[PDB]
């Protein structure tokens, strides 16, 4: 299981994910404890906007990194 | 004062830990997007 | 005396508002002489 | 080119709420430019 | 081509002594042949 | 059209005080076209 | 209508200095419109 | 106020894996913001 | 107080006189410049 | 901790050979970071 930093503004929060959860899950797990709705939350890690229908861990998202938030619309 | 990098330097930073570290293209985008980290990323992420 | 460089500071605010599109962005501030105000008015129909 | 050439006016204009252009620049235009005229214009038609 | 564009200069000085209505300007400067001076002694008696 | 067909004569006269837009056309068409002579007959009516 | 029939030589008149209206168009009448003739009819009555 | 006080914990890390040069350091660091995860890879591409 | 070049630099000033590198103000200009690594600093004194 | 007890063992070797100043001695050795070696090297040229 992988714990990972989210980023906004100043802000941090962190959150528990199973390697191979969806980005979706991911979405839906920072959600559940920083408000920012699913719908409204891209995700950036190493350069790459994370897409909903694919493996946290296919972005090689290593325990203890931060992914950050962009919220959007 | 009046110099790229230190102009635009909270920006640069914010990008480069987003692993957006290519200088000129990053420039680019911010300039475009008047500073703004939020719009230069949406510039970056489709040219 | 360039878009970007003149409208600097208006385009950024637009921007984190998430209007991201500079044609229309610098399209909408010239029309509004650069207020913000107005080109997000514009904007928002325009 | 009217937005270039009623710049100030057109930012006297939206700073007070007016943020028709099309309407601005047709007040300005009869008016001669002037921001005082133009909103009278403006207020009635 | 155009009332706006010819009476340019009159039309500005009209509006800045507080003569807002163009139709009414326009009228007065095509008679007096654009000379402001004129125009304005017609609109202060119609 | 008088305002027209008198424009640059109109104009002459107004910029030497002679306002009254009537009188001028006048004076004008009975000059037929003349400055110079509409001038004279705005001075004695 | 004489100030519009006789425009043409009204002006040429007055471009002489004959600005008395009455006076020209009684000339032109009698020279049936002849700039020439009521020039002749002008200066001798 | 100053690149060696202003980028010293950077410069640190950046000698601490081998890249001694000062001005390469420096100037790849100013692009990245002050990065050291950004100022390496300029390093590693002579994009500086 | 905080701090002053001889008490910062100390270990570091230490090994570099110990291998024959006796010039203090170099030694604290290519200090500062690698931020406080021996290993950057020796190889900044090796070659000026 | 202390100079006269930090350097005792240092300050020791200079003045057996006639470095009797201990300000400057101090100062030399502060900058070579305890090196007598160094120190020495300090001492003979300012």
């Amino acid at each position: 299981s992988l714990n990972i930093h989210i980023k906004s503004g100043q802000d941090k929060w962190e959150v528990n994910v199973a390697p191979e959860s969806t980005v979706l899950q991911f979405k839906e797990a920072i959600n559940k404890a920083n408000g920012i709705p699913v719908a409204n939350q891209r995700l950036i890690y190493s350069g790459k906007i994370l897409k909903d229908d694919q493996t946290v861990e296919s972005y090689h998202i290593q325990d203890g990194h931060s992914v950050h938030l962009v919220k959007s619309q | 004062i009046l110099d790229p990098e230190e102009r635009y330097e909270h920006q640069l930073r914010q990008l480069n830990d987003m692993g957006f570290f290519d200088f000129d293209r990053n420039v680019a985008a911010l300039r475009r997007s008047g500073g703004s980290v939020q719009g230069a990323l949406d510039s970056l992420l489709n040219g």
